[PDB]
């Protein structure tokens, strides 16, 4: 239940990287280890070559310390950076709970690869179950795809010359957006908005390339998302496999989600500016 | 469609002795109303040398 | 959207065997190609600007536009799982 | 143009400096400019006079006596210019006059020592620190001095604080237990005040005479008669019930330490605490503090009158006399030389704990200068406050308002002992003595909501951070010209009347008066008047002074659009707005954006870069322009020229527009034809349609300037040579590069394109044989090189217009060490109007444009004019914005009068003045059309006919006065131009002021496949290089869960994140168009084992019986 | 709210395509004759009704009398205080009523009253503040100022009540600056103890299940009276019928899952007086080890057809339960 | 028994969601002292390790 | 090959922590400026974690794809990438006992009780 041999992460979990002019910057696991090795050390030293017992005492205690402050710190008074640095110490335990710990950051995957986001405006010349795209941001996004469909055809010859084609925008071709439109025909990408409150703040789309910077959005959907036109942008993910896609295109198309999981009321109600017209013609 | 300075080398720069940039320099050439006389003629270079 | 959804919701118990259904549809199609469709002759799906979905550009379309018909038929266990299931992941 | 102003009152006063408050500040915090002779001490000369002039009695070496006389600095190293252009300190060298004494002879005076340099503030009240210049904000906090609170659960009786500073010092508390005791904790142990008292030479007889006479509590330290003649042993008493363990013999030790330098307050005299002290009770505290030395035992000028008033109000009455915690006249605000002397003190402390260390084994005398005083710790100290702190931050520089709210911005956070951002929430709110004095609007919205606020207009503070707003003394019936300026203290005794209210002049005109008795709106008669206001743009901000029709607005909004003010971007063509308040050319003046003739002159000459005038005087000055500025921000700054050659000018005339200004007038947007009605669907709900004829012409058109910068280091492997030559294959696009190294100015630069070309070593510790060797027989010498050469990010770019080189070679710049050299290179493009980019009005009215319609189909009035803009009315009732249809009547009758209008927040038109104003616009509008020959469109008729069955307008009048009448609605006929019909009913018209909102890469597409992943985790994240991917959080996880997908969130937590041969499989298989491969175990999971392993924990994963499944391949397994 | 029922009949009667195109068209129609009929918003528009005037006249003379009342020394603070509320805050109901009547009587096509008498934009508080006055205005310490603001956005605000409304402001600001976290604090909680719950099952053998009441058994202190029908829909649409009930001559067999037609049934015969209590199944007697089964969980999905089984009810419970936090 | 949502949350079978949630270091410990093996039930396990999740597909 | 489907949690003993890890540490050392490589027996040392470098041992006879397995010349490395001193651990050999703080400090001490 108590420990004699304490284990030692593995390097490359606290590495020390340079930053700039020789400098390291280094996780503080490796301060603690040193510490700790530090004292350890004096200690075998001191016990190797005599016992003054106040002392024998005194060097156990720090040695004590310097364990305690390795498993964590905070417990037992802040062990600390260097003075002039009073910033406490990132101990395991530091790493493991918090706000933001290893499993604050493992249970939520925070990044991913093909991804992207930008500002929304309303696309009402859509239909509710697709959704406007920028060419570039979708060439980007589809770019393996994209690689793929264009090696098809002879536009070029291996997967390096098409992406050295594609690495710069200057080399672009109307071919290539043929093969662009040919890739997306059936694929599906989800929309995401940033506080999602509940299950309608990730919906699938189908993706409509437009010339523009701005995702275009269908109106009946800014109430399934709390996604006004004031400047507020969503995120869009790409789904890969086709395990996947048929998920998306079945469960989580916005055509096939009309009404609340909170009880039977409708969400892709018409909105206000369809109410006021509504209501305007058919009025005695 | 263009225009060409013997001085300058890029659009915000100044030339020495002008009161305007050069971006006022192309605004105001935006509204330069240009009439052709012959149908069949397309493009056209007119020339400006001033100063003092 | 696609050929008669409210018919395939009406002809399957619940939704998530009808998903599971279309994309193992989708998977087999991947995998022998797309020779294995039992829609081939004359009904087959189309682009615009030229007939590119005789091949592949989308299976999940493919395999729904297949379950329309009634060449298509699914059970919790109809064959031998282990067989299917174990030559499945090496081709 | 014309301008026509509506408000009907007479501003007694002018506004202030709005930018005084730092400048002076900072000047009374320097006293460089006066002689050091003068009786100027507070500030920097007050803490070298507290602190500097060390004393040692007995210690080794005995007499030491380290005196200061005066101090100096007058000589910047360099001018500001290239202070920004290399990344210097725009700083003085200060130098001091100290001598050295012994109680033997010697008198060793040095008059010159260096000890750190100083930060010297720039014209408008800015610092530069490294290159960049910040802008250090005022704090509030608690005023210093005696406040008196309820017990937080005694309802009858209270507590006394008497609150010195700093933290490490006194904190002293008076409070009343009922068992008859006075207890009073000094630091953190209560004690019987009696004996205190009577330790200050107050004998029982007197006690009772003064302090007794009254009250019947005094029985509480009455009782404790039995040690209430204790004249000095109750000194050793009192340091015996502290408990050091320390012997009893040490009279002055603690007793005294509570004397009258080191613990107690140094507080301002007369006011910081001494009109906290005599104000608040009493008469006069002489001195700084509570203290006597003089004959070794003490006097008191603080405890016997706290004492005093406390039993006077827990017995009897002399008032509601109980202090506010957030009452304004009992905080205070401590500006930056306060926050500057503070640091400047604790620095000098440091030095005269090193110098005393420095005598002590100094052994000789003949030392002054050298072997005493130390630069380092003084002049680390102020680089840190004025480099790390928090309250001096990066200035807000996007347009000159935005630079002067960021001056002119009170903080409440700071160091971090008096606020922070956990927990505020019962201060957050507004206080009844903000009135005058803080604006109660122009707060940021978010986290620091109410912490950090903006003083009032014509707030000012006078010595002591009390902020004092001006009144107009009322006697009687009249009301003088005399202005006087109250804090919340003085004004909380007097009865002050509205500035609305109606006035003869000299002479009230009402008979019921509004008034504010003690911040209660009464109503009384004009004899109990004393005080009036000023002007009601006395009680908001300068942001939010400039929004005209205030009067109409909800606060949510005006506060939001006060918010959005701040952050327009200054266009190409920007024009002042139609409808102005009044502020724009003090604004403009006070921030100095813009040049003014000083003197009466006439212009030189004028150029595209420097003026030159010569001044009635015959003195000529040349005047030189920042003829393309790169931002804070990241905008331009120009300043035009408005004079022409030849051409006499007054004092203090425009001489060259500013930033966002068109003539001497705040202009920050444009002034364009708004048509509110809902579009198709383009304006759905908060978005906005646009025309093409705002981008047909430029004007919504802004300078964008990107500062890319590249370094040159000595490594190990050797120095980096910045070289024109390309190490491995770029040659062809190297057109480009021509110098060594520099791309050529002008030169339009893409995405991926070498804008510096620099080359490493090609190895760390040994290079590739191969292109060695390469090198070795093409040309003798080897070449270990390696291409790491700075390139356009991928994105966008425009064209270069400045590169800047630093080497080694330094004339007065200095580099990080490492450093041999570094380039910095300019990009600038010029953004133009799209969908991405947003705008808003001066209310609030926040929108995104959506479509850019070509202008044949939008709207179009019956002449051929087309609207620019159309706005929903969906946004106007669900929010409280009133504001901007009266700024659209206003515009809609300027458009066609002309004219300008300024018309103040709170005294705006009437509508039966807009009404008037509209019915001369249209008489000149249908004069006009007339005039051509054309009647009545019959589209009109119709639209006239069916607004008739609506109301709108009375029945059996002809076309003309019919249309008249809508006209005075606002309301005018359009057709649609898709069609051609006319939109069925009248549609409301006008000139709007909007103005493009600051746009970053908020709406750049940070979209990625494939970027850097992090060290610890391979959870991509780029950032420089490559934007990063978008964090998946939780909810949108359990959102995605929550749906029946399955294989999707695996695929979305494993594959395309953490599964390093997972997502390598994965692009393969893609590539080939072949379906993805199942995903494996991620690679945080195995983080997260490894560190619970790193614990004495143990974790592993289990089969289906107790068969532990090793994650890893093989590595966990020894050999 | 018509819009609403037509949608939601479409989708039980003809599905998802069907309601989508309808959907479809009637946002491109809306949009098209909201373009062509031109609603604007004009200073005009908000209309200021003359009666208010002699109203305030009226309470302001009330006012007076109260205030008399209390330098006779017959009243409290305290109730001084709650007199002048109660006054204040009758007279602003009274005003909004005579606004309302008003755009009735004469101006049925204003673009302020139709959009509140459509679901557009706007509330009858907010048209209230527009056009009559925004009486009762709250102080810091959360209760009510004993002076009402007189004037609207139509008028001009004295600067004084501008600095008072601006209390309300920032309290609006920081609440929701403060309850946002609160909140997601409150469903975090809920996610975590619910995640477990998901409808893997066969029926269980639940011979058991919960009486849903029908009539509120303490409005006054001794009375029952019928529940509203919207809480009545909220606790019995989608369940699951525990044993066969026949109250209006319609056999209701045991294990149907009620409709809203049923709900409307239901209610209908209540009304009439034949039951009180309807047994149902619910989770809370649901026998299932980990989760609930499809008869105990129900029939409320984004669909309407029963539940599939195998979906997370418990993660979406939490969702649902957290998602109007935010806005509370 | 009647706890709140939080000590219900906390006190479960499985430990790696106790120990995801709330408090690591007492749910570690405890989860420690004697061997729990956690069964992969509940969604917020599987997430955790990444594999399949039980409920849905 | 087989699937995961339970996960223990439990104390680890000390031969335990000895098996797990590949050597022992004795230097407080961790990485020389000069000296880019690693110093010694210290946090980051190579054969203790795992080579640094990508696929060379230190010295490279015998590491070729017929002869990878084939004990190296001069050298004794298989050949691996980098990840092994991402998942090979070390230990520290205290010559004084020492108890987890988490058992002696958590509200119900497990010690203590
Ligand atoms: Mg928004
Ligand atoms: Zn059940």
């Amino acid at each position: 239940m108590i420990l004699e041999a304490v284990p030692v992460l593995p390097p490359d979990l606290r590495p020390m990287v340079q930053v700039d002019g020789g400098r390291f910057a280094t996780s503080d696991l490796n301060d603690l280890y040193r510490r700790l090795i530090n004292r350890n050390n004096r200690l075998k030293k001191l016990l190797a070559q005599g016992a003054p017992e106040i002392i024998i005492r005194n060097e156990k205690r720090m040695l004590q310390e310097a364990v305690d402050a390795l498993l964590d710190n905070g417990r037992r008074g802040a062990p600390v950076t260097n003075p002039g640095s009073d910033r406490p110490l990132r101990s395991l335990t530091d790493i493991l709970s918090g706000k933001q710990g290893r499993f604050r950051q493992n249970l939520l995957g925070k990044r991913v690869d093909y991804s992207g986001r930008s500002v929304i405006v309303v696309g009402p010349q859509l239909k509710l179950h697709q959704c406007g795209l920028p060419k570039r941001m979708a060439l980007e996004l589809f770019k393996p795809f994209l690689l793929k469909k264009m090696e098809e055809k002879g536009i070029a010859p291996n997967v390096k010359a098409a992406r050295r084609m594609l690495e710069r925008q200057r080399d672009i071709k109307d071919e290539v957006w043929d093969a662009l439109e040919e890739v997306i025909h059936g694929k599906v990408v989800l929309l995401n908005r940033a506080p999602t409150l509940h299950r309608l703040g990730i919906q699938a789309f189908q993706p409509v390339l437009v010339e523009g910077q701005s995702i275009q959005l269908h109106p009946l959907v800014c109430e399934a998302f709390n996604a006004d036109f004031d400047g507020d942008q969503m995120a869009v993910h790409v789904p890969l496999s086709s395990f996947a896609q048929a998920e998306a295109r079945i469960q989580m198309l916005s055509a096939h989600n009309l009404l609340s999981p909170a009880s039977g009321e409708p969400l892709a109600k018409p909105s206000r500016d369809i109410i006021l017209g509504l209501y305007y013609i058919t009025q005695v | 469609t263009s225009v060409y300075i013997e001085d300058v080398l890029h659009e915000f720069s100044t030339i020495p002795g002008v009161k305007e940039d050069v971006v006022e320099i192309i605004l105001n050439l935006k509204e330069l109303v240009v009439r052709f006389l012959n149908p069949s003629l397309q493009t056209v270079t007119l020339l400006l040398k001033a100063e003092g | 959207a696609e050929p008669g959804i409210d018919k395939l919701f009406g002809m399957v118990d619940s939704k998530y065997r009808l998903t599971v259904v279309v994309a193992k549809r989708a998977q087999q199609l991947l995998r022998h190609g797309f020779k294995n469709t039992v829609l081939e002759p004359e009904e087959r799906p189309k682009m615009q600007t030229l007939e590119g979905l005789f091949d592949d550009p989308n299976a999940v379309t493919w395999a729904m536009k297949e379950l329309l018909t009634g060449r298509l038929v699914f059970g919790e266990n109809l064959v031998p799982e282990d067989r299917l299931q174990k030559e499945m992941e090496r081709l | 143009m014309e301008i026509k102003r509506f408000g009907r009152i007479r501003e007694v006063i002018p506004l202030p400096p709005l930018t005084e408050i730092q400048v002076e500040s900072y000047r009374r915090a320097l006293q460089a400019d006066v002689p050091p002779e003068k009786r100027e001490n507070v500030g920097i000369q007050a803490a070298f006079r507290e602190t500097f002039p060390i004393e040692e009695e007995d210690k080794g070496k005995g007499g030491l006596v380290l005196d200061f006389l005066e101090y100096r600095l007058g000589e910047p190293p360099f001018p500001q210019d290239e202070c920004r252009e290399k990344d210097l300190t725009y700083q003085a060298p200060l130098y001091a006059r100290l001598q050295l004494i012994h109680k033997d002879t010697g008198l060793i005076k040095e008059d010159e020592v260096f000890l750190g340099h100083i930060p010297l503030m720039t014209e408008d009240g800015s610092f530069i620190i490294n290159g960049a210049d910040r802008v250090i904000v005022s704090q509030i906090h608690r005023s210093p001095g005696v406040y008196f609170t309820p017990d937080p659960a005694r309802p009858g009786r209270y507590i006394a604080s008497i609150i010195p500073l700093p933290k490490r010092g006194p904190w002293i508390d008076l409070e009343v237990e009922p068992n008859g005791v006075v207890s009073m904790k000094v630091n953190k142990r209560k004690f019987p005040l009696v004996l205190l008292l009577r330790v200050l030479g107050y004998d029982q007889e007197t006690l009772a005479r003064e302090l007794g006479a009254y009250g019947e509590l005094v029985q509480g330290l009455m009782d404790e008669s039995v040690f209430a003649m204790r004249p000095e042993e109750a000194l050793i008493r009192l340091f015996t019930l502290l408990r050091p363990g320390d012997p009893p013999k040490r009279d002055k030790a603690v007793a005294y330490v509570y004397g009258l330098i080191a613990d107690p307050r140094r507080y301002d005299l007369g006011e910081a605490g001494r009109y906290k002290a005599e104000e608040k009770l009493g008469i006069r505290l002489s001195g700084r503090t509570l203290a006597r030395f003089e004959d070794g035992e003490f006097k008191d000028e603080v405890f016997l009158p706290t004492l005093r008033y406390l039993f006077a109000l827990t017995a009897g009455v002399p008032g509601h006399e109980v202090d506010d915690i957030d009452h304004l006249g009992n905080r205070r605000i401590r500006t930056v030389g306060e926050l500057m002397t503070d640091q400047f003190r604790v620095g000098l402390a440091r030095l005269a704990r090193g110098v005393r260390e420095r005598m002590l084994m100094g052994s000789e005398d003949s030392l002054t200068p050298a072997k005493l005083v130390n630069s380092r710790p003084l002049e680390a100290a102020i680089r840190e406050f004025f480099s790390r702190s928090q309250l001096s931050q990066f200035k807000d520089e996007t347009n000159p308002l935005s630079s002067l709210r960021h001056k002119r911005r009170i903080s409440a956070l700071g160091p971090g002992g008096l606020t922070r951002e956990r927990a505020g929430f019962d201060v957050r709110d507004v206080h009844r003595t903000h009135y005058g004095r803080i604006c109660p609007v122009e707060t940021p919205e978010g986290a620091n909501i109410g912490l950090i606020t903006s003083l009032a207009a014509y707030a000012r503070v006078d010595e002591l951070g009390f902020i004092r707003t001006p009144y107009r003394r009322v006697v009687g019936g009249v009301v003088t010209d005399e202005v006087v300026y109250m804090t919340a203290t003085e004004e909380d005794r007097y009865t002050i009347a509205q500035a609305n209210t109606p006035l003869e002049g000299n002479r009230i005109a009402a008979e019921r008066v509004v008034a504010r008795r003690k911040g209660e709106p009464v109503i009384v008669s004009p004899e109990e008047v004393e005080f009036m206001d000023v002007s009601p743009k006395q009680v908001f901000s300068v942001n939010t002074n400039l929004i005209p029709f205030l009067e109409h607005d909800d606060a949510n909004r005006a506060l939001m659009g006060s918010n959005m003010q701040t952050q327009a971007v200054p266009l190409i063509r920007a024009q002042a707005p139609v409808v102005m308040t009044g502020l724009e050319e003090r604004v403009v003046r006070d921030s100095l954006a813009a040049l003014y003739a000083e003197e009466d002159g006439e212009v030189a000459k004028v150029d595209g870069n420097r003026i030159v005038v010569r001044y009635e005087d015959g003195r000529l000055v040349e005047y030189p322009l920042r003829r393309f500025y790169r931002s804070n921000q990241g905008t331009a700054l120009d300043q035009r020229p408005r004079v022409v050659v030849g051409q006499r000018v007054r004092k203090g005339d425009l001489l060259a527009d500013g930033p966002a200004s068109e003539n001497g007038f705040l202009a920050l947007g444009q002034n364009v034809l708004v048509a509110i009605m809902p579009f198709d669907g383009y304006n759905f709900e908060d978005a906005i349609v646009i025309s093409e004829e705002l981008l047909k012409r430029d004007f919504y058109t802004s300078i964008h300037i990107e500062r890319y910068e590249i370094e040159a280091r000595d490594t190990k492997l050797g120095p980096e040579r910045i070289t024109r030559d390309i190490p491995h294959l770029s040659e062809a696009a190297l057109r480009d590069l021509d110098e060594e190294g520099v791309v050529r100015i002008g030169a339009e630069v893409k995405p991926g394109d070498i804008l510096v070309g620099r080359t490493s070593f090609k190895g760390e510790s040994e290079p590739t044989p191969e292109e060695r060797l390469l090198r070795s027989i093409f040309g003798e010498k080897a070449r270990d090189v390696k291409d790491t050469s700075l390139r356009v990010p991928p994105g966008e770019g425009g064209i270069v217009v400045r590169t800047v080189r630093l080497r080694r070679g330094d004339p007065g710049v200095e580099l990080k060490p490492g450093v041999r050299e570094v380039v910095r290179v300019y990009v600038a493009q010029k953004r133009k109007l799209q969908v991405g980019d947003k705008l808003a009005n001066r209310h609030g009215n926040k929108g995104v444009v959506a479509k850019i319609l070509p202008v044949e189909d939008m709207p179009h009035l019956p002449d051929g004019t087309p609207v620019d803009v159309i706005l929903n009315p969906l946004g106007v009732p669900s929010r409280m914005n009133l504001g901007q249809i009266l700024e659209t009547h206003l515009g809609l009758a300027g458009y066609f009068l002309g004219q300008r209008y300024i018309s103040p927040i709170f005294d705006g038109a009437k509508e039966p003045e807009i009404k008037e104003l509209l019915a001369q616009a249209f008489e000149v509008y249908f004069g006009k059309r007339k005039g051509e020959g054309f009647g009545v469109d019959k589209r009109e008729v119709e639209v006239l006919r069916r607004a008739e069955k609506l109301g709108l307008v009375t029945p059996g009048k002809t076309p003309e006065e019919q249309l008249k009448e809508l006209f005075l609605q606002g309301k005018v006929v359009l057709y649609d131009g898709r069609t051609g019909e006319p939109i069925e009913g009248p549609i409301v018209v006008g000139q709007m002021f909007i103005m493009k909102l600051y746009h970053m890469v908020e709406d750049k597409m940070h979209a990625r496949s494939t970027g850097p992943y992090s060290l610890i985790t391979q959870q991509p994240l780029g950032g420089k290089a490559q934007f990063g991917g978008q964090r998946f959080g939780e909810m949108e996880v359990w959102a995605l869960e929550a749906y029946g997908a399955a294989h999707t969130l695996q695929e979305m937590l494993t594959l395309k994140s953490d599964d390093i041969e997972g997502r390598n499989a994965a692009y393969e298989a893609i590539i080939k168009g072949e379906d993805v491969p199942e995903p494996s175990v991620p690679e945080s999971f195995r983080v997260l084992v490894k560190e619970l392993q790193a614990l004495a924990l143990d974790v592993q994963t289990l089969d289906e019986k107790d068969n532990p499944v090793d994650i890893f391949e093989g590595l966990a397994s020894k050999r | 709210n018509s819009l609403k029922d037509l949608v939601y009949q479409a989708f039980l009667r003809l599905g998802m395509e069907k309601t989508a195109r309808l959907l479809d068209a009637l946002k491109y129609y809306g949009f098209t004759f909201s373009t062509t009929s031109g609603i604007t918003i004009g200073i005009d528009d908000a209309v200021i009704p003359e009666e208010k005037k002699q109203y305030l006249e009226e309470a302001d003379r009330k006012l007076l009398q109260i205030e008399q009342a209390y330098e006779m020394g017959f009243l409290t603070d305290r109730e001084r205080y709650d007199q002048i509320l109660q006054l204040w805050t009758e007279t602003t109901e009274k005003v909004t009523q005579a606004v309302f009547k008003n755009f009735e009587e004469n101006y049925p096509f204003n673009p302020l009253y139709v959009m509140a008498q459509s679901g557009a934009r706007g509330n009858p508080q907010q048209i209230r503040q527009l056009c009559g006055l925004r009486g009762l205005m709250q102080k810091p310490s959360g209760e009510t100022f004993e002076v009402p603001v007189r004037s609207s956005f139509r008028e001009g605000l004295t600067v004084l009540e501008y600095f008072i409304s601006s209390h309300g402001a920032r309290k609006g600001g920081a609440d929701t600056a403060l309850r946002t976290a609160d909140s997601g604090y409150l469903t975090r909680k809920l996610v975590d103890v619910t995640h477990e719950i998901v409808v893997r099952e066969a029926d269980c053998g639940t011979t058991n299940y919960i009486s849903v009441p029908l009539f509120q058994p303490d409005e006054v202190t001794r009375s029952l009276r019928l529940r509203k029908r919207a809480d009545i829909e909220a606790g019995l649409y989608g369940r699951v019928l525990a044993r066969e009930v026949e109250v209006l001559g319609v056999r209701l067999e045991e294990g149907r899952y009620l409709s809203m037609d049923d709900v409307h049934l239901l209610i209908k015969a209540a009304e009439a007086g034949e039951i009180q209590e309807v047994p149902v199944r619910s989770p809370l007697t649901c026998q299932t080890r980990y989760g609930v089964c499809q008869k105990c969980y129900g029939y409320d999905l984004s669909m309407a057809r029963p539940v599939s089984i195998g979906e997370a009810v418990g993660i979406v419970a939490a969702q649902s339960i957290g998602e109007p936090g935010t806005q509370l | 028994l009647l706890m709140g949502v939080t000590k219900s949350a906390l006190s479960t079978k499985s430990w790696l969601s106790a120990a995801s949630f709330q408090n690591t270091t007492h749910v570690l410990t405890e989860a420690a002292i004697a061997g729990k093996k956690d069964e992969l039930i509940g969604l917020k396990e599987n997430v955790i390790l990444g594999r399949l999740i039980p409920a849905g597909t | 090959k087989k699937e995961v489907r339970k996960v223990r949690i439990a104390l680890a003993s000390p031969e335990k922590i000895r098996s797990w890890s590949y050597g022992e540490v004795e230097k407080p050392e961790t990485i020389n400026y000069r000296t880019l490589k690693p110093e010694r027996d210290g946090l980051f040392d190579e054969r203790i974690f795992g080579p640094i470098k990508d696929y060379e041992c230190a010295c490279g006879k015998y590491k070729r794809q017929r002869f990878e397995g084939k004990v190296c010349e001069r050298c004794g490395v298989e050949v691996t990438k980098s990840i092994v001193r991402r998942y090979r651990m070390g230990h520290i050999e205290l010559a004084t006992p020492a108890a987890h703080i988490w058992f002696v400090k958590d509200v119900p001490s497990k010690i203590g009780t």
